[PDB]
């Protein structure tokens, strides 16, 4: 997240309410928050196989 | 700890081989018998894991087994047996409804023992 | 169900070895924890020879536990309740207290509910279920 | 302290007979939000306002019921008629009857005309008729009350019953409706720099703005009244009577006394085997004195925790 | 309102005993004859005699000497 | 009604059977809280009959799970109604489709 | 579903007469007299038998026959009021002396009741 | 009217109860729109175009 | 009874409607007014309670004043199930619970009951105010950790309220310790500052 | 499509607006999204839910109470619930809830006399289970007694 | 009986020092604590005449950033000493005060001079730093009249806090009074850097707020 400044070299951590909850600790995790932007993954056992 | 008793001794030591006394008495049996009269009395024990649950039926309290396994088994078990439960178990206790002998029932208890010989 | 404590002086000096664990890959769990709520043995053995830090009766309150945590100690024997009894209940010092309390264990609280109640508490955990060595640092 | 200077109301706008837009006046910085926020929770929570009270009709009987010649329920004209405006005189407790037979929708302009009564919209329709000889006639009382009041808490009002025929209504008293403010910058700039909020609120019709703006100001000036000067810095029981009227034969009234008892229940207190370290009264009096109480001293059993005077 | 109880526990250190120290004390107040040492401030006398206890007035020793005297004086 | 839905609720409002749909109906003559009459047209009916079709709505009947239904119609006087359409509105129903 | 189909225990106007007895303050003496009354109550509301006759049911010679009065001059003021009458009238008295005396005309009725029951009854 | 907790949307996985909430916020302004339209008092050609 | 939460109560207390608070000390209200003389008969007592006198209330409020009452969840399966609470008078038909304990009882309120017992001996009562209440089970018997620890809203909460983005109102300047509270309400800076020197002691 | 929607009904694109506090008034940065929602009522109230019983009747065996709602009766007390009392040591609040609440006719009878008077005392007593349990046994060939 | 309301009859006062207070008010009108609350809030701390150090000039460098010079306390901490100083002025608008002690012992706030309108709560306020043996300094402060706060980005080095509120909270909890619950009941905890009292200081907030408001009803629906 970047922010206006005059030496714009701020790289601070960004206040996204998901990630705030995901990093405070108050609810959620990764495995929960990359099921929601990026892909599930497998996600996949009808039986013991893939 | 609750599953390390029933134990086996090998040694007589006036003591007749009932192969799975209790580790407590076989224990206490040496401590009233070793330096009291003769140490030669002492019989070596070894002991023997056993079952979580199989040492639940090792419960000597038939009042407090019949609630944790088959019961009529256990109580014709008794009958042939005819002993005596004594209330020496808590859930014995709560089943006739008086004090169990621990937490703030334990002082309790203390003095009913206090009332045993003394009175 | 029926443990109930009855004696409150355990009476021998056996007791068994606390060791933090170690997988090779990582350390799984330090000795801070697993000596923290214990009664340390008869003597323990600093670095240096002819030295002793805690007596055989006496309880860490964590000020000892971050006393070791500076010496860096690492053979530390704790007297436990399956190596020490009375052949009836439990003694107090050989038990420690390790519960909501901050003092130590009084006669008459119920071990054999606490335990085997703690165990069975996290009813959530599961259903139905190479050559070469490398070293991390120096 | 310096100034201080005080807002003068003036130029009020009224766009609609709903909806309104008065603004208020020139002020010092910071009072603006704090004044508009004080202001808006007063006159949306404490504020009069006449609203239907109770309808009774002929013909129905209950609520969950249905009359032949009509179009809506008679559970649905209750609650047409609990949004109706209208803005009564100085007396309270005002019902009026209203009567329509025909095919047409009973509005609310075809109520009969009284001198205390007013309507502001009448083009609003309370229920449907759909036979030429379907006739309603039924009586509203309405009254003005603070704000919203169910039925369940109003149901006690009644002493004991009322009359088969006689269904109640939900109250709101509260004919703002909807209150808002802003603020902005001050239209003159030669003095110091100010601000100039403005309080736009629609209302159901019933209650003037500039009115509800005075009395939504009167309310939290009276109650700012204790905030101005800090200062400060029966149960009993029912037997009290004498000890007359107990029939002492012959020596209780003589032990009743010399023994300093008290009118009636101080004798309650007391044990029957205290009673015999008392002077000789004997068993068939002490008989007596318990036929007697057993009417009024009941046993002679109590224990009381303090005696007034 | 002894919210939480420390004092009284500090005082005689079994957790467990100080219930049954402070029970029949608080019987004793219920049924009458006692007079409580410490100022009532409109609690019940389960409150007042653990506030009582916790000030380190009474205890397991204290009332076995009360009953004493009282058994001696009658 | 759901300001935001599928579609379906019409059908299952339609096939659920609560509400009270039309059949054979042409001009409506007369309506009522619980009474509907509707005048059939002349080349829908046949011949031997007078014309026209009842509709009895529910009113305030106590279901299998302590609650209540109640029927309301939708037309008001003088609307032609075709063959298949909804006439009363069942419990949790709102012009033919369901609103829960 | 097992042995007792439900099994309820029903309460009764004997158990509710025995129930108020104990919260009430009596004697030990006077505990059994009243236990003893309330035996003698029936279904309909009388106390069946006599006074003295559970005076003489009672067995001790010593206990006077005004004791059970006194006793039962103060159960009659139970739960309904008039419970375990003497004889269908001394209700009336008992019930009529319950509320209060801005009644209209207690005093008459008093008197009605009193001594004039058998002119009543034509 | 209704205040509901946040904190259920990351774990609980529930975007599409976002989604109906955003689209009901849009049906909403269509029909306040559209009331206003019609309370203002304009042609029947200017509704219908709208 | 349906548990609910409650933001305003206390860690040692518990909210308990007053129809159910009436109907369980029955017999408590039976000898306050027996003791007060408001009832001379224990049928008038039970009159009075039947009528529901508004004297009656003014009692029940004095006599459950400090009477504990232990409440626990239907599923337990350790020690920290069953806990004391004081009862506190408020209106409704739902059991009021604190936001920390929650932890303790494993409840999200999605629509669970709970189950509420009241203690009759002063015994009892000992037991559960000095054994059983929820400021003597901070820690968890299983650990020794805080089990009392906040939940996902306090925690959010706490972490939010100490940040800091670039450069945001209020930097750079010096100021005092706790006065730096007047300048967030006062609209004079921001909560979230960097590089801002206050007084600590 | 959503957007489009938005943009044409004069609402934002994102979907969040500014709000103000209704007790203090100031605006609430980090602007939270609006929007109505499609709300269901349940069958789930608590005019049915709600218990309260002080005493009853009871069974004709054991003399326990009920467990439905319609004459009232106390709900299951179950092995968990004591078994967690066990590890508070609470030996007289097991006792006083075991025995003289619904076990023991007379015992139940003085602690509500006692309550009444205001002395708080209990007594042990015997619970009547473990006599129709007694009485249930000695009717096959097992012989149980009492000895002192 | 629809314009009548209810008024707090329990105002007592429970404050601990001079300087904390804390005002309960049991009774009040359901939805109308909250608004009282933050209304008295935002006025006393807002809106409220006082005095406090606007500027100060020091012989050395013009730039805040300067040494020690034997007095072993940084520049920044002495400037933040003199935020914190109660000083009243009688009847002027300005005034300047000068003063140079003698590098022996702590420089305490009675140090300054005495003047006609210039008064001070608490003479053993802590001012500057022991010297090492003959470090010595002139004060050259000065202090003028104003309302709320000003920091020192708007308005000319040490910051002018006019507002003599240290400290301001309210609380809210639920009263019945005889029948009906949920009437909200208001606590008042407020901290001032003395000079005032503290319910002096709410008394004096009152009356500015009340004072803003009697033209705006101008004598309409008074008893």
């Amino acid at each position: 997240t970047v922010i206006n400044r005059d030496g714009q070299e701020e790289k601070q951590v960004s206040f996204n309410s998901i990630y705030m909850m995901a990093d405070s600790g108050a609810r959620g995790s990764a495995a929960q928050i990359r099921q929601l932007a990026g892909m599930r993954g497998l996600m996949a056992k009808p039986d013991g196989s893939i | 700890r609750q599953m390390l008793r029933k134990a086996t001794i090998v040694n007589a030591g006036s003591s007749d081989f009932l192969e799975g006394e209790q580790v407590e008495y076989s224990r206490v049996k040496i401590a009233n018998r070793e330096l009291e009269a003769n140490g030669k009395v002492g019989a070596t024990y070894s002991r023997d894991l056993l079952g979580i649950t199989k040492a639940s039926l090792a419960t000597e309290s038939f009042i407090s087994a019949a609630s944790f396994q088959e019961t009529t088994r256990v109580l014709t078990e008794a009958a042939v047996a005819g002993k005596r439960d004594e209330l020496r178990g808590l859930k014995e206790n709560v089943i006739v409804g008086r004090l169990i002998p621990a937490g703030t029932g334990y002082a309790y208890h203390q003095d009913r023992m206090r009332r045993r010989a003394a009175g | 169900q029926d443990l109930v404590v009855t004696e409150d002086d355990c009476g021998t000096h056996e007791g068994i070895m606390m060791t933090p664990v170690i997988e090779g890959g990582d350390v799984k769990e330090p000795l801070r924890d697993r000596v923290l709520g214990r009664v340390t043995a008869e003597d323990v053995l600093k670095p240096g020879t002819a030295d002793i830090l805690v007596p055989r009766n006496t309880l860490l309150h964590e000020q000892w536990c971050d006393l070791l945590e500076e010496n860096s100690v690492d053979a530390v024997k704790v007297r436990s309740v399956v190596s020490c009894d009375t052949d009836f209940g439990v003694c107090a010092h050989c038990y420690g207290r390790d519960l909501a309390r901050g003092h130590i264990i009084n006669k008459g609280e119920a071990i054999g509910v606490i335990a085997a109640q703690s165990i069975g508490e996290p009813g959530t955990q599961l259903t139905m279920r190479e050559s070469s060595i490398q070293v991390k640092n120096k | 302290v310096t100034e201080f200077l005080k807002p003068r109301l003036v130029d009020i706008e009224q766009v609609s007979s709903t909806h309104a837009k008065v603004t208020l006046e020139p002020l010092e910085r910071g009072f603006g939000h704090t004044l508009g926020n004080a202001l808006r929770r007063i006159l949306l929570s404490s504020m009069p306002g006449c609203a239907v009270t109770e309808v009774e009709i002929d013909g129905v009987l209950h609520e969950y019921s249905t009359k032949e010649g009509v179009q809506e329920d008679i559970l649905e004209i209750l609650l047409n008629l609990k949004g109706l405006a209208v803005r009564v005189q100085g007396k309270d407790e005002v019902i009026l009857t209203l009567n329509k037979s025909g095919i047409g929708p009973v509005t609310a302009a075809d109520i009969t005309h009284d001198g205390d009564v007013e309507i502001v919209k009448p083009q609003h329709v309370i229920c449907h008729l759909t036979d030429e000889n379907a006739s309603i006639s039924m009586r509203i009382k309405v009254q003005r009350g603070r704000g919203y009041v169910p039925a369940s808490t109003r149901i006690h009002s009644e002493e004991d019953e009322r009359p088969i025929g006689r269904l109640l209504v939900d109250a709101c008293y509260s004919p703002v409706e909807r209150i808002a403010y802003n603020v902005e910058a001050a239209r003159v700039e030669q003095r110091t720099d100010l601000d100039k909020l403005v309080i736009e609120m629609e209302t159901n019709g019933t209650i003037d703005p500039e009115e509800a703006i005075r009395r939504a100001a009167t309310i939290l000036a009276e109650q700012l009244e204790a905030f101005v000067d800090l200062r400060d810095v029966e149960f009993d029981p029912i037997l009290l009577r004498p000890v007359d009227d107990l029939e002492l034969t012959v020596r209780s009234a003589n032990c009743l006394k010399a023994e300093a008892i008290h009118y009636i229940g101080d004798l309650v207190q007391r044990t029957e085997v205290e009673l015999l370290k008392t002077p000789n009264l004997g068993k068939k009096s002490l008989t007596e004195i318990k036929d007697v109480l057993a009417s009024r001293g009941l046993s002679l059993g109590m224990r009381l925790e303090n005696w007034p005077p | 309102a002894r919210v939480t109880v420390q004092d009284a526990v500090e005082k005689i250190g079994n957790r467990f005993d100080l219930v049954l120290v402070a029970a029949r004390r608080a019987r004793q107040m219920q049924v009458g004859g006692k007079d409580p040492l410490v100022p009532e401030e409109n609690d019940k006398t389960t409150v007042i005699a653990l506030r009582e206890i916790e000030e380190g007035l009474i205890n397991n020793q204290i009332l076995d000497v009360r009953e004493r005297q009282e058994q001696q004086e009658q | 009604k759901p300001l935001v839905g599928t579609g379906m609720e019409r059908a299952v409002a339609v096939d659920s059977g609560v509400t009270a749909v039309a059949k054979r109906g042409g001009v409506v003559q007369y309506v009522d809280a619980s009474r509907i009459v509707i005048k059939v047209n002349e080349d829908e009916m046949y011949p031997g009959e007078a014309g026209i079709d009842i509709y009895n709505l529910t009113k305030y009947t106590r279901s299998n799970q302590n609650t209540c239904i109640n029927q309301m119609p939708c037309v008001s006087l003088g609307e032609p109604v075709e063959r298949g359409d909804v006439l009363a509105d069942g419990p949790s129903t709102d012009l033919g489709e369901l609103a829960l | 579903e097992l042995p007792v189909y439900q099994g309820e225990t029903t309460q009764t106007l004997q158990d509710y007469l025995m129930w108020q007895v104990e919260l009430t303050p009596f004697t030990d003496t006077d505990r059994a007299i009243a236990t003893s009354i309330v035996d003698a109550v029936d279904d309909t509301g009388y106390l069946t038998i006599q006074i003295e006759d559970i005076v003489d049911s009672i067995g001790d010679d010593e206990i006077g026959l005004e004791e059970v009065e006194a006793v039962l001059k103060r159960i009659q003021r139970f739960d309904p009021v008039g419970v375990a009458a003497k004889d269908l009238r001394d209700c009336l008295l008992i019930q009529l002396s319950q509320f209060a005396k801005e009644t209209p005309w207690l005093e008459e009725a008093r008197l009605i009741i009193s001594d004039h029951l058998d002119l009543l009854a034509n | 009217d209704i205040v509901l907790n946040p904190l259920g949307v990351p774990s609980r996985m529930n975007i599409g109860q976002i989604l109906e909430t955003h689209l009901g916020m849009a049906a909403k302004g269509i029909g306040d729109k559209i009331n206003a339209m019609l309370k203002q008092q304009q042609e029947v050609a200017k509704l219908r175009e709208f | 009874s349906v548990i609910t939460v409650g933001p305003y109560l206390r860690l040692h207390q518990c909210g308990l409607p007053k129809k159910m608070a009436l109907e369980l000390f029955k017999p408590f209200i039976y000898g306050k007014l027996e003791l007060r003389g408001l009832a001379t008969t224990i049928k008038a007592a039970k009159k009075m309670v039947e009528r529901e006198e508004a004297v009656v209330w003014d009692i029940l409020d004095e006599v459950i004043r400090e009477h504990p009452v232990l409440l626990n969840r239907a599923p337990t399966l350790h020690r920290l199930g069953i806990q004391a609470f004081e009862p506190v008078l408020i209106e409704g038909k739902a059991i009021q619970l604190h936001p920390l304990v929650c932890a303790a009882y494993n409840a999200d309120f999605d629509g669970d009951q709970m189950a509420v017992h009241v203690p009759l001996t002063l015994e009892a009562q000992l037991e559960a105010r000095a054994l059983m209440m929820s400021t003597n089970n901070i820690l968890s018997p299983a650990n020794g950790e805080p089990i009392i620890v906040p939940s996902q809203d306090v925690v959010l909460g706490l972490y939010y309220m100490t940040r800091d983005c670039v450069n945001a109102k209020g930097e750079g300047m010096v100021l005092t310790g706790p006065k730096e509270a007047e300048r967030l309400y006062r609209s004079g800076l921001a909560s979230l500052h960097a590089r801002v020197k206050v007084r600590i002691t | 499509e959503i957007k489009e929607l938005l943009k044409l009904g004069d609402l934002p694109t994102s979907g969040q607006i500014r709000l103000y506090d209704g007790r203090t008034g100031e605006q609430f940065e980090r602007p939270v999204t609006v929007g109505y929602m499609y709300m269901l009522k349940l069958n789930h109230l608590v005019d049915d839910k709600m218990h309260a019983r002080s005493t009853g009747s009871y069974s004709l065996v054991t003399q326990q109470p009920l467990g439905g709602k319609a004459q009232f009766g106390g709900q299951r007390f179950g092995e968990m619930e004591v078994w967690a009392l066990e590890a508070y040591g609470a030996a007289y609040t097991l006792q006083e809830m075991l025995t003289v609440k619904s076990d023991d006719v007379n015992g139940r009878t003085k602690m509500y006399k006692n309550i009444v008077d205001g002395n708080h005392q209990m007594e042990p007593g015997m619970p009547e289970s473990f006599n129709v349990l007694l009485k249930e046994i000695r009717s096959l060939g097992i012989n149980i007694e009492l000895e002192d």
